C-alpha cells in the first residue's frame, strides 16, 4: 500500500473494485473533534415531559460545559408519531415521512435553545463545524436537531413506511463522523432490561452487553433504534455507547465524569 | 404499498464518466435528449466522474472520514448537472437544487418538459461508516428518488454496453462476458467490480415500485431512446418487486 | 383603494382539525380539489390543528413567551401543507414557501393550476403581546394574504357547518343555534368561543377588498365546490367593506 | 389552575375559548435575555445625518458594551419615505410597502456594522438568538435591522397604505419577546414635548408621562409610532421606554447608567 | 465564439430615474409592457435611481470604501424591480433573484412570458478599486447578462432621447447635440458625462454576440415597442462585434 | 470640496460626470479591518499536493494566529482546470465557467476547515464581516473560498473563455476592500523569476519589482494572474503584495514576522 498505488487504482478502477476498497481502507484516520461528547436528549422520554424533566437537565448542561465540550442533539417525540400516523394512513412513502419528522426535532431544539440562550449556548445547523462556540470556554456547547438529512432519499425499512433512521441514528452518525470520544443517549429508563420495563414486571437490568449478544436474545429493537446497533458495529471511531436515565438528578453529570451509570453497549 | 407520487415520471441517470469524455460524447447525447423532450416527462440526474476520484485522493491523503468525502464527491455531480443543463437551456431546461427536487418537482415539470439535478443523495456527513469510500453514490441516489416517486422507470446511461462478468476495461478483459439480464440478488452475492454502486443492490431489495432498471451505453446514439420505450438494448436488472 | 394584485385568485383555507382526521377526511377532500383545478386558480393554505396544542402545552409548561410559541405552531401548519401537496403532486401541485408566496405567486400560478402553502403569517418572535396564545393564526394569515392580493374570494373549510351561538361540541351544545349569516362587527362584540380567530374580525375591519367570507363544512363533499361558486352552504361573514 | 386542567382545555376547546385563554395566562414566565438592553438608532434622526452623528454614537457603543449587553436596531429614514411615496402613488397596498421599507433598514444596519466590525460587533439576522456574541465580554453586542417580518402579511392602518408597524415597533417587540430589562429610543430631540418642537416655538418638555395621559392630550402620534404605544400597554416584560437625544454627546452612555435623561413613557 | 444560451431572449433595462418619476411615468410604461408580453420573451431589469445617490452621500460621509457602496446601491435597483413586478403581477410576471436569473432563467421563462430582476451585477465587496463610485452599475450588469446569454438584443430605456454631445439637463445644454448613432470606441475616448456607465463601453469591447444597443426615451409611449422591432428611434451604439 | 457641494453634484449630475467623480475622490477613507492579513493558500501549488504540503501549513496557521489576525483564502487547482477544459470544448462562455470554478475552491476550503475545526477556526461565507472570530484571541482567524462572486456576470478576457478573475483576484480584492495591512500569496516557488523556473534552467530570482517593470520585461502573466497586477495599480489600501513558497517549512511564519522572504511586488 502506497499513495501512488492508491491514486492509480482510484483513476483506473471502479469504486466497487475490491482492490480499490482495500487500498482506501489503509489511509490515515483524522479525528475532527476528538475532545467532544455527543449527547441526545430524548423527545418522548424527556422534552415531551415538560418543566419537571427539562429544567434539571438544563442545569446539568450549564454546569457540565465548564469541564466538558458538548454537542446536544434533540429527539422528536409524540408529535412526530402523530404525523407518521396521518401520513402512513394516506399511503405516503418513508421519504415523505422523514421530512415531517425533522420539523418536530427542530421544534424541540428551538425550545431547548431558548432556555440556554442566556448562558451563551446557541442552536446550530452544522454542529460538528461550529468551531467557534465549541472552542470558547465561555460557551463550549451547541444544540442541534437530531434527524438525519436524508429527506426523500431516506432508505425505507423492510416493512412499513416509518423511517428507520431517526434521531438516535442522526446523533450517533455525528459522533462517528467527527471522531468524538463519547456518545450518551438520555432516555427515561435506567438502561437496558431483559424485557420492556414499562409493560413487564420481572425485567432484569443489564449493565453491559455487546450488539451480538443483544441480537441472540431478541433485544435488537428495544431501548435504541435497531438500525443504530448495526451502524455501531460498522463504526470507525465510536465503538460503544451509553444509555442513561435523564429523569434521575445528576445522572448526566455523573456519566460525563466516567461513572458507569446506565447501560454500556459495545460494538464487539 | 405506498401510493405513486409522480407515476408519469421517467428518470434518467447520466454517468459522470460519460460527461468526462467532453463534447465528443456530450453533443450527441444533448441532441438525443432534445428529441426526447416532447415524448417524456424527464428528470435527468448526473453522476460525478473522474473529478471525484481526485478529491478522494486528496481527502484520503489528509485522512478525512467518509462523511467528509461524500459531499466533496457530490459537488462534482452537481457541476456536471450545470454543464448539461446549460446545453439544453434554449429548450427550457434548467438545473434544480435538491430541496426543489424533493418538494417542488411537480410544479417545475408542469412549467417545462425536463429538469436536471444531481444524482448524489444528500447524506453528507451522515454517510454510513464501514468503507472509506462513500457507499451511497449516484446510482443509489437516482434509484431512491425514482422509487420514492413511484416513477414509470429508471434508466442508467453508462460508457459500456452493460454489466459483464468482469471489468471489460480492467486486467481480465479476456474473460469478461456480457450479461443481457440479471437480478439484484444474483449480483449482490457476487464478488468483483460492477458498473453500478453495490448499495444500489441493497436499496433494490427494499424497493416498493420499480420492477426493473436497464443499463445502456450512452456512447451509441439511439439506445437511450430505445430504453425509454422498453426495448432491450443493454443489461436489465430485476429488482425483486413483483408485478400485480 | 389600492389596486388588486391578483384579482383572478381564489384562496381556500383548510382547517388543521380537518387534516387531523386522516385519510377518512383527506381523501374525499383531495378528490374534490382535483375536480376544482380546471375551474379556478387556487391558493390552498393549511392550518395547524391538534399538534399545535401539544407544543403549546410543552412550551407553556417551560414558560416560553408568546413570540416563542408562534413559530412553533406555524411549523405544524406547514407540515399539513406538505402532506396535502404530496397527495396532489400527480396533478402538478406543490408546496411553496412563504417568501415565494409573497413575491412569486404570479409566476407559480402561471406554471400550474394550484399551489399549497402555510396559512400562518410570518410574525414569529414579533407576535403581539397580551395573551399567552399567539393571536395571529391560520384564519388571520389567510385573510391578510387574500385581501392584500385583492383576490376574488376567501373560503374557510372547517369541521363544522359554520358558526353557532355556542360551541356545538362543548359543554353547552343544547343551546347552540346555527348562524347562516353575520357581520364581523357583530361577532367581535360577542363573548364566547368561535371557530375562527378573534384577530380575523380585527383585520376584517381594516380590509380594502374582500367583502364576505364563507365558513363551510369540509366533511360534506360538494360544499367547497358550491362555496367557490358563491352558493350559500355555510356561514357568511360580512367584512364591512362596501361594494361599489 | 393546574397543568392537567390546562392540557385538557388545550385539547378540547377552541383557542378562542375564554376559559382556555384564562388558564394559559397563569403559566410561568421565562425571560430569555433578561440582562440585555435594546437600543434603536434612528434612521432619519441619526444615521441619515452622516459622520457628525454616527461617529460619536459608535464611540459610545464601543465604550458601553464593556458594562452593558446591547441589542442595537436601526431605523429606515428618508429613502424609505421615498419608496413609500412612489408605491403609494401607484396604489400598492401596505403589505408591498412593508417589504420596501425593510431593505432601507438593512442598508443602515450594514453601514453601522462595518464601522463596528473591527471592534468585534457583528450584524445578525436573529439578534435575540445570537447567544455567543451576547455572552462574550469581548463582544457583548450585536446589530440588527429594526423592521418587523410581516412583509405582505402586514396589518394595514385604518386609512392609507403606510405600514403602521415599522422600526420603532420592530425593536420594541424584540425587547418584549426576549424579556429585556430596558428599551431606549435614540432620536434627534431631547424628548417628548407638548407640541412638535421643530414646528412650534412654545412646546414644553415632558420628563415623564403614561400612555393614557398621552392620548388624553393629543400626543398619541408624535415622537413614537402611535401603534407602539398600544403595544406597550399590552406588554408583559417591558412596561416603560425611554427616548433620548442621540445628537448630544454621552446621552446614550448616561441613559445606560440610570440617569433620567430624555422622556420616560410608562404603560400605566 | 461561444454558443448562445438563450438566443430567443430579449433584455430590457429600465433606468432608475424613470422609476423615480412615479405613476406619471410608470403607468404608461406598464401598459406598453403589457402589450409586449405576447410578442417577445422578456427579461426586464431595473436600475437604481436617486435613492442610490442618497446612500452614496451617507456612505461617503462615513468614509466607506467602494466595495461597501456597491451592494448598497444595488439594493435600490432591486426595490425598483419589486415595484415594477407588482404592477405586472396580474399578467403572471414576478421578480426573480440573481441566482435564479443565473441558473434557472430558462424554466422561469417557460412558465411565463416575462420576469423582472435587478440590473446591478453581484460584484458587492469584490467591486474594482480606483474610483470611490462603484463602476459596474445597472447598464454594465444588463449588458454582461445579455451578452453571456447570447440574447437577441438589449434595449436601454432612459429619461432622455439618447446620447448627446453634452448633458442636455446640465450647465451646457445649449451646446448639446443629439447623436443618432455612435460606436463604443468613439464614446470611450471622449471626456464628459454620458447617460450610460463608462464601464459599459469596456465590456462592449470584449463582447462576443451583441452587435448593437439602442438607448431610447421611455417617457415617449411607443418607442420601446419600436426599438424591440429594430426601428431607429434613439441612439444606436455599435459594440464592435462583427456580424457574420 | 465640501459635503454640501458633493451632495448637490450627487443629486444633479450623472455618476459619469468628471466633476462628480473628482468630488467623491476627496471623501474620507475608512479601513474596516486594518489589523488583519489576507493569505491565499494555492490550490494547484499547495492543497492539491496533499498531506506533505497541507499539514505543515496548518501547524503554521495555528501558531501564527496567536500574534496575527488572519483571513485565509483557498485556491482551486487541477479539478477546476478539468472543468474549464470540458466546458470550453462545448463552447460555454466565461460566465458559466466562473460558477464551475467556485465549487472547486469551496471543496478546498471545506477540507482545510475540517483540519482547523478543533482549533476553533471556522469556514465562513463573509470573511471580512465575520467580526466575532477575528476579534477573539482564542480564534483570531477564518477560512474562506477565494473565487469572486461574479458568476454569469464575469467579465471575459480579450480572447478565450477562461475566467480572468479567479482566486488570486478574489483574495486580493478582499484585502483591498477591508483595508487590510498585508496580502501574502502562498505558492510552490520561492518567488518571481526572470522566466518560468519549472521549464527554464537559467531563470534569475527577483526579490523586488514594480508592476510597470514586470510589464516592460514580459512578466505580466507569470506567478500571479495578470488581471490582479492591474487591480494592484488601482488599489487604495493595499499597494504591495508578497509571494512566498509554502513548501518551505516556516516560510509563512517568517513572512508574517516581517522577513523579506520571496518576492515583493509594488504597485508603483
Ligand atoms: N462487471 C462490470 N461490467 C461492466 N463494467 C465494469 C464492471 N466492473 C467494472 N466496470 C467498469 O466501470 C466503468 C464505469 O465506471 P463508473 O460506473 O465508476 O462511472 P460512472 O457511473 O459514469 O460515474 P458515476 O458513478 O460517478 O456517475 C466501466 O467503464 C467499466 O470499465
Ligand atoms: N361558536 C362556535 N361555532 C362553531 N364552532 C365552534 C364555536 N365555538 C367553538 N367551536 C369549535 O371549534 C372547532 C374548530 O376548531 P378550530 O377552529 O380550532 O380548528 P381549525 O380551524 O381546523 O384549526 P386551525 O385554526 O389550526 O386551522 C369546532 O369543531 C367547534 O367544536
Ligand atoms: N451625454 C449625455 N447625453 C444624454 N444624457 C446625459 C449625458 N450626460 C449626462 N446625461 C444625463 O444623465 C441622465 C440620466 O441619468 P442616469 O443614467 O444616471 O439615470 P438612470 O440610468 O435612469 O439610473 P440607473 O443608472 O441607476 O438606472 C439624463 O437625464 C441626462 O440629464
Ligand atoms: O427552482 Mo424554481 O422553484 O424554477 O420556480
Ligand atoms: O418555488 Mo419555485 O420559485 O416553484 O420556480
Ligand atoms: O424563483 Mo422560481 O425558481 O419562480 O420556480
Ligand atoms: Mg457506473
Ligand atoms: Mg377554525
Ligand atoms: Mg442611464
Amino acid at each position: 500500500n502506497s499513495t501512488a498505488e492508491l491514486e492509480e487504482l482510484l483513476m483506473q478502477r471502479s469504486l466497487t473494485d475490491p482492490q480499490l476498497q482495500a487500498a482506501a481502507a489503509a489511509a490515515a484516520d483524522f479525528r475532527i473533534l476528538p475532545d467532544a461528547t455527543v449527547i441526545k436528549i430524548g423527545g418522548q422520554s424527556v422534552i415531551d415531559r415538560g418543566r419537571a424533566a427539562v429544567y434539571p437537565l438544563v442545569d446539568e448542561i450549564v454546569a457540565a460545559r465548564k469541564n466538558h465540550k458538548l454537542l446536544i442533539g434533540t429527539g422528536a417525540g409524540t408529535r412526530a408519531r402523530h404525523l407518521y400516523s396521518i401520513a402512513a394512513g394516506l399511503g405516503l412513502p418513508a421519504g415523505v415521512l422523514a421530512q415531517l419528522g425533522s420539523s418536530v426535532a427542530d421544534q424541540n431544539a428551538a425550545m431547548l435553545g431558548q432556555l440556554l440562550a442566556k448562558h451563551g449556548i446557541p442552536v446550530v445547523g452544522g454542529a460538528g463545524l461550529s468551531a467557534v462556540p465549541l472552542s470558547l470556554a465561555e460557551v463550549n456547547a451547541v444544540v442541534f436537531s437530531g434527524m438525519p438529512p436524508y429527506k426523500l432519499w431516506m432508505r425505507p425499512a423492510a416493512e412499513g413506511v416509518i423511517p428507520p433512521y431517526r434521531t438516535d441514528a442522526g446523533c450517533f452518525l455525528l459522533a462517528e463522523q467527527f471522531g468524538c470520544k463519547q456518545m450518551i443517549f438520555v432516555k427515561d429508563e435506567d438502561g437496558l432490561y431483559t424485557a420492556n420495563p414499562k409493560t413487564s414486571k420481572d425485567a432484569t437490568f443489564i449493565p453491559r452487553i455487546s450488539v451480538d449478544e443483544m441480537k441472540a436474545k431478541g433485544l435488537h429493537d428495544s431501548i435504541l433504534e435497531f438500525p443504530v446497533l448495526d451502524l455501531l458495529q460498522s463504526a470507525q471511531h465510536v465503538r460503544e455507547v451509553q444509555v442513561v436515565n435523564g429523569l434521575v438528578p445528576g445522572n448526566l453529570t455523573r456519566a460525563l465524569a466516567g461513572e458507569h451509570v446506565g447501560t454500556i453497549i459495545t460494538a464487539s | 404499498r405506498p401510493i405513486r407520487l409522480l407515476p408519469w415520471l421517467q428518470v434518467v441517470k447520466i454517468g459522470g464518466r460519460v460527461m468526462d469524455r467532453g463534447a465528443d460524447a456530450i453533443l450527441p447525447l444533448v441532441e438525443e435528449l432534445r428529441k426526447l423532450l416532447p415524448e417524456h416527462r424527464l428528470l435527468i440526474l448526473t453522476g460525478a466522474g473522474v473529478r471525484a476520484r481526485h478529491v478522494f485522493s486528496v481527502g484520503l491523503d489528509l485522512g478525512l472520514p467518509v462523511g467528509s468525502l461524500a459531499p466533496l464527491a457530490a459537488s462534482e455531480a452537481g457541476q456536471n448537472g450545470h454543464i448539461l443543463a446549460a446545453m439544453l437551456a434554449s429548450e427550457g431546461v434548467s438545473y434544480v437544487e435538491h430541496p426543489t427536487v424533493a418538494d417542488q418537482l411537480a410544479i417545475h415539470l408542469s412549467a417545462t418538459r425536463a429538469v436536471v439535478g444531481s444524482a448524489f443523495p444528500p447524506y453528507h456527513h451522515h454517510e454510513f461508516p464501514g468503507s472509506r469510500i462513500p457507499p451511497h453514490r449516484a446510482d443509489t441516489g437516482a434509484f431512491l428518488l425514482a422509487d420514492a416517486f413511484g416513477a414509470a422507470g429508471l434508466t442508467i446511461v453508462e460508457n459500456v454496453d452493460g454489466i459483464y462478468t468482469a471489468d471489460p476495461n480492467g486486467p481480465d478483459r479476456g474473460q469478461a462476458r456480457f450479461l443481457p439480464e440479471t437480478s439484484a440478488t444474483d449480483l449482490a452475492k457476487s464478488e468483483g467490480p460492477l458498473p453500478v454502486d453495490r448499495a444500489l443492490l441493497d436499496v433494490m431489495a427494499t424497493a416498493r415500485h420499480i420492477e426493473r432498471v436497464q443499463v445502456v451505453n450512452g456512447l451509441v446514439p439511439g439506445r437511450l431512446t430505445a430504453a425509454l420505450r422498453g426495448e432491450h438494448v443493454g443489461t436489465l436488472i430485476r429488482t425483486g418487486v413483483r408485478p400485480a
